[PDB]
């Protein structure tokens, strides 16, 4: 099948580094996101287009996350910085199928999704 | 044929035949509409106002002796993106969105997106409608403001075309501007947008009839090289 | 001689293709193409029949058969010529029902409708046509000067109130009905795609009006104050007259049907 | 599943009589409708035939510019119009369903008649070997039928129909194009044959199952009807 | 939970060391030596006409004569595949019908979509009429799939991520056969009707057993969603199309992933897949208007069955005589 | 959240203890009934237009 693998407490005003590690998958053909959840419903945070070209973020992080992937080990990693009193985890995300702009990835297991990390930024 | 119960049953065949004109004929005359909505949303009164785990409903009604059937999902997963294959030939989609929570604007704003560049529903125009505006009346004169959701609604000011306090106008075009320009980013002239300011009212029909109106005129002249 | 030949074969080609194609391909049955298959079917008609006599007599410039054979050929022209006249009239209501007034388009355009608008066409101007020319209707106290006229070929013939009313009719209904049409839908052709930019329609509905009155227009008024001048014009004038009309269903199927991007990927 | 007809009665010679077949149960506008005359002591004999949709009608050769059939799908009645009557049309009539598409059994269902009495070429023949045959209630029997046409067609169905009316009752359907046994009957009767020659065999035997057996051809349109088999 | 997810993960190593050591020599490495079977030439032999709306599914009856077949305008008709003629015309209570079945014995058919509810038609009735008989609600999700067992057991499948076998006479669920993560999108039964594989969006395949109602065997291979599953005729293997334009065979007794079926030129996905009657050739439809034929034992393109609209659904005759295909433009053919 | 973990590793734990079988046998085993039942495939080897009711 398909596995998607995740690494990333901290004190205010720190900045950080989450990576996805996958395999099984063609990696370069596919529509990547990262969607977090807060101890609240999950929501969309950064898409990134097949070869980079287009990249899009929530305004509550416009300006001060980026996120980035490499084809070459199939892995994508979000830069965090400049962090603000974000107690979620971070999951991973894939599109359901390859070659399209369109995707709709909810609470019931979606499948193409990893378990998720838990980062705190809070003393 | 060359048998009695053979002609009889080509004679039956003939019947089924014209009885299948018949069905084909009443079904031309027809417009079928699908609705979009969230929980929040008032999709679910302005279904009345217009008027068992089951899977869908339908509703009709009819104005200037033109027949609209639309139909809205039931009891269904949060998972949209495989029945949605079988509403590629509607007139037109119905979207409602709830423009006074503040909070899960974005979220409507990403079903709004995802909908309008889905590969199968293309060539599909959208009806969007905001609805519930006496709350956001209400909730604006008040002062939960709108700059810490969006950081872009400080360097925003109502555009010269807005035909309307001012403040109350300037939040309702930038929440509709927003949406049309999510929708205008792609799109290559074969579907369109028609936004509405809508209240908790007796001419949505009126408005559903105009758009679906324009729309079919826009795809004849589309089809005709007179566009 | 070989620029008239031509012109013959590229109507039969033209009009073959169009009937071949929305006859086979089970995609293209729909109400409004028949009335595309039967333009079609009558110009193949006319390009497989008048074509060849009409051929013979303008390069010899004599009548070469017999007397009671004349009275068929004219017959068949005047039949034909009307019928494609109202057929592109029809052609024209069509697409006004479709652009101006859509919510009810379908149900106007049912195959009753076209079927109805075909036996019209089809049936009106044999009657017609026949008739005028069997019975001698035409020639009504213009026999003498007919016969002076007459004993030197065949000509569409008209006295001074019969050639004006053919005239009236075939050159009356069908434009007027065809140009206020196309007059209405530009406007709001360009009303529409204004509204959208906030023109390809002016170019189309311009080539195509265009083709239909430089291709009909002059012969009929030459025909029409021909009684009322006397006759001044020269009897071998008529025939660029006639092949204009010809050229004219040369060009209809390709103008009405290879303009379209659906018929040429249906090919 | 129901159907009664009414009318009958004596008829003086070159009246008129009028019969109506009145069906409720049923979706009457779906079966075609036939009308099947029994002389009071010789066999069945068939006279006319209207279609579902009402646009095809046959008669018999006997009478044909006599009679006058017509149906009203809105109140689900049949008739009959007879005119100039002859001394020869005395006997009961009776009023037939039938439905024709792949695999249905036409003339399954028959009515319960009525009786009329009257005051004073190149078609199939159809014959059976014998008149009467005398059994005991659980040996075999075998009964014959002859055509002088050959029933099988080129799409390979053999068009022969066995009946077997109760002493008193309607005639009913035991088998349907040779082979294939009917609904509601019992699973003891069979039926075989090669074209020309036909025989239909009863292994058991009780007390239910004396009566006439019939031989039908559908073969073509004209109908004609077996002699009669009486089992004592 | 984190020593429930190690234990779960070690499982999972303690199966693909397995299947990796049982997994020795491919299919591509045998069959090399055979003669291929070449080429393949198929006509158009008849074509119903009448659908209004698109067509979604259609089912062969046991006869080889009779078809039934369903469209959006909410009408079901049974053909005669021979004379071309109509038998049937069926209207439904709901337009948003997804799937179709005809019982074995030929005398009930089955319909189901966007609404939940299976029903089930009685043909053979004393009034010369069809009407419905029962209808089987409990599901959550749209109906994608539904097969007969016999004249009173039905299998169905779900958008809730369930499949369940029913009691007709009674209307009542006996069995529910959970464990599927995404919505199911095909069901195929076995020649002995012992078992029936499943295919969901999580990219799985399930094998069931229906007399005791639980999971054997898992598969997976696959990167996208499942979309159509078939079985092959000996019993011993099946095959899968998906949403990335590929094809699998898989074993039951090796539990692994035999020969691959796919090629460059097609990025569309497929949407149904059949055998023929000795399995030789593989044959499944496509989403770029097309239908494509292989050879089912060395993955060769041999053959193409060029319609207007999308393929949505296929079928081979018991006897193996033609080939039927449905689409989105209402239109049957018959191949052979 | 303990019980859908605990399903899913019984589960794995049954799927574990399957008896499997040689790859190269199955391939065998499916040339072997291909081969055997080739002739009666009207689709691979095509049927003269005698005994098919699909013709013309
Ligand atoms: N070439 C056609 C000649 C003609 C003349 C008058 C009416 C109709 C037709």
């Amino acid at each position: 099948q398909v596995q998607l693998q995740e690494s990333g407490l901290v004190q205010p005003g720190g900045s950080l580094r989450l990576s996805c590690a996958a395999s099984g998958f063609t990696f370069s053909n596919y529509k990547m996101n990262w969607v977090r959840q807060a101890p609240k419903g999950l929501e969309w945070v950064s898409d990134i287009s097949q070869s980079g070209a287009s990249i899009s973020y929530t305004g509550s992080v416009k300006g001060r996350f980026t996120i980035s992937r490499d084809n070459a080990k199939n892995t994508l990693y979000l830069q965090m910085n400049s962090l603000k009193p974000d107690t979620a985890v971070y999951y991973c995300a894939r599109c359901p199928a390859p070659f399209t702009r369109d995707c709709f990835d909810t609470s019931t297991t979606y499948a193409y999704r990893g378990q998720g990390t838990q980062v705190t930024v809070s003393s | 044929t060359l048998s009695a119960e053979d002609k009889a049953a080509v004679e039956r065949s003939k019947m089924i035949e014209k009885q299948l004109q018949k069905d084909k004929q009443v079904y031309r005359a027809t417009h079928r509409l699908l609705l979009l909505g969230a929980d929040n949303s008032g999709k679910s009164t302005i279904v009345k106002q217009m008027r068992k785990t089951s899977g869908i409903f339908e509703t009709k009604f009819q104005v200037d002796k033109v027949n609209f059937h639309m139909f809205d999902v039931g009891a269904q997963r949060d998972e949209r993106r495989k029945w949605i294959q079988c509403f590629n030939d509607v007139t037109a989609i119905i979207f409602v969105v709830d423009s006074s929570d503040y909070n899960r604007l974005q979220e409507a704003l990403n079903d709004f997106k995802s909908i309008w560049n889905n590969r199968w529903l293309r060539t599909i125009s959208v009806i969007l409608f905001l609805n519930k505006q006496d709350l956001l009346a209400e909730k604006v004169l008040a002062g939960s403001k709108i700059e810490d959701y969006f950081p872009e609604f400080a360097r925003y000011t109502t555009p010269e075309d807005a035909t309307p306090d001012p403040r109350v106008t300037r939040a309702k075009y930038f929440i509709r501007d927003e949406f049309l320009r999510i929708s205008t980013a792609s799109g290559d002239g074969r579907h369109y947008c028609y936004p509405h300011f809508t209240c908790s009212d007796t001419e949505n029909a009126r408005r559903i009839f105009n758009d679906c109106r324009d729309i079919i005129q826009r795809m004849h002249l589309r089809q005709y090289e007179l566009l | 001689y070989s620029l008239m030949s031509l012109i013959i074969l590229a109507t039969l080609v033209g009009n073959l293709i169009v009937i071949i194609s929305i006859s086979h391909f089970k995609q293209l049955h729909t109400p409004t193409n028949w009335l595309l298959h039967s333009m079609a079917i009558v110009d193949f008609l006319l390009g497989c029949l008048i074509m060849p006599c009409s051929m013979v007599r303008t390069v010899e410039r004599c009548w070469y058969f017999g007397e009671i054979l004349c009275k068929v050929h004219t017959s068949t022209d005047i039949m034909l010529s009307s019928a494609s006249i109202f057929h592109l009239a029809f052609i024209s209501i069509d697409r006004y029902c479709a652009v101006c007034d859509p919510l009810r388009y379908k149900a106007k355009i049912n195959i009753s409708t076209i079927l109805v608008m075909i036996l019209v066409s089809w049936s009106l101007p044999a009657v017609y046509a026949f008739g005028m020319i069997f019975l001698e209707l035409n020639l009504k106290g213009v026999e003498e000067l007919y016969r002076s006229q007459v004993s030197d070929g065949c000509s569409p013939f008209f006295s001074k109130v019969s050639g004006v009313l053919a005239f009236m009719t075939s050159f009356y209904i069908p434009g007027s009905v065809m140009l206020f049409v196309y007059y209405r839908i530009y406007f709001i052709a360009k009303g529409q795609a204004r509204s959208i930019n906030r023109t390809k329609a002016a170019k189309t509905l311009g080539i195509m009006v265009g083709v239909f009155l430089v291709c009909w227009c002059p012969f009929f008024l030459c025909t029409v104050l021909d009684p009322f001048l006397g006759y001044v014009i020269p009897p071998s004038l008529n025939d660029a007259l006639y092949w204009f009309g010809y050229l004219n269903s040369a060009l209809n199927p390709m103008v009405y049907a290879f303009f379209y991007p659906w018929f040429r990927r249906a090919l | 599943v129901q159907l009664v007809e009414s009318g009958g009665g004596l008829v003086q010679p070159g009246g008129s009589r009028k019969l109506s077949c009145s069906a409720s149960g049923f979706a009457f506008s779906s079966f075609g409708m036939h009308w099947v005359r029994q002389a009071p002591e010789k066999g069945l004999e068939w006279v006319a035939y209207i279609s579902s949709g009402s646009g095809t009608i046959y008669y018999a050769d006997t009478v044909k510019g006599r009679f006058t059939i017509s149906r009203d799908d809105p109140k689900n009645t049949l008739f009959l119009q007879m005119t100039s009557l002859r001394s020869e049309d005395t006997a009961m009539y009776y009023c037939v369903r039938s439905i024709y598409y792949y695999g249905s059994s036409p003339f399954d269902f028959w009515g319960q008649g009525t009786t009329l009495t009257v005051s004073a070429s190149a078609d199939i023949v159809m014959t059976q070997a014998t008149s009467s045959v005398p059994v005991t209630p659980g040996e075999s029997v075998s009964i014959s039928c002859r055509s002088s046409k050959s029933l099988l067609h080129s799409n390979g169905n053999t068009y022969l129909y066995w009946f077997l009316q109760r002493p008193g009752q309607s005639p009913q359907l035991l088998i349907y194009r040779m082979s294939n046994l009917a609904s509601g009957v019992p699973d003891r009767f069979s039926g075989s044959g090669s074209g020309t020659a036909f025989t239909l065999t009863i292994s058991r035997l009780e007390a239910e199952d004396v009566g006439v057996y019939y031989c039908m051809q559908h073969l073509e349109y004209p109908l004609t009807f077996g002699a009669g088999t009486k089992l004592e | 939970l984190d020593q429930l997810r190690q234990e779960a993960e070690q499982l999972k190593n303690q199966i693909r060391d397995a299947r990796k050591a049982c997994a020795d020599a491919t299919l591509s490495q045998i069959t090399n030596n055979i003669d291929p079977v070449g080429r393949i030439q198929m006509r158009t032999r008849r074509t119903l006409r009448g659908h209004l709306a698109k067509i979604y599914a259609m089912h062969w009856g046991t006869d080889s004569r009779l078809l039934v077949s369903a469209s959006q305008d909410g009408k079901l008709i049974i053909w005669d595949s021979y004379t071309t003629n109509k038998v049937h015309a069926i209207p439904l209570r709901s337009s948003w019908v997804m799937t179709c079945a005809y019982a074995p014995s030929g005398n009930y058919v089955a319909c189901g979509g966007l609404d939940n509810i299976c029903s089930i038609y009685n043909l053979k009735t004393r009034e010369g009429n069809v009407r419905v008989s029962r209808e089987l609600a409990g599901h959550t999700g749209y109906l994608s799939c539904c097969r007969f067992l016999d004249d009173n057991q039905i299998v169905t499948s779900s958008g809730d991520t369930t499949c369940a076998l029913w009691d007709i006479e009674t209307g009542q669920q006996t069995t529910t056969f959970t464990g599927h993560t995404g919505d199911v999108m095909s069901l195929s039964l076995a020649p002995d009707t012992r078992l029936f594989v499943s295919g969901a969006c999580d990219a799985s395949a399930k094998l069931w057993d229906v007399r005791e109602g639980m999971c054997r065997q898992t598969f997976t291979g696959h990167e996208s969603d499942i979309n159509a599953i078939c079985f092959f005729p000996n019993g011993n293997a099946f095959a899968t199309g998906s949403d990335d334009a590929t094809c699998r065979l898989f074993d039951l007794r090796a539990d692994q992933e035999l020969m691959t079926y796919s090629h460059d030129n097609i990025i569309c996905g497929i949407t149904s897949v059949s055998f023929s009657k000795s399995g030789r050739l593989l044959l499944a439809g496509y989403d770029d208007f097309n239908c494509n034929v292989w050879d089912a034992l060395k993955a060769d393109r041999a053959g193409v069955l060029a319609h207007d609209n999308r393929v949505s659904c296929l079928g081979v005759t018991d006897d193996g005589m033609a080939v039927a295909t449905g689409s989105w433009d209402s239109f049957l053919k018959i191949w052979n | 959240s303990i019980a859908q973990a605990r399903k899913l590793v019984e589960q794995l734990k049954m799927e574990a203890n399957i008896d499997r079988i040689k790859v190269s046998k199955a391939a065998a085993d499916l040339m072997a009934y291909c081969e055997a039942h080739a002739k009666e495939d009207p689709l691979l080897t095509p049927v003269p237009a005698s005994e098919n009711p699909f013709r013309e």
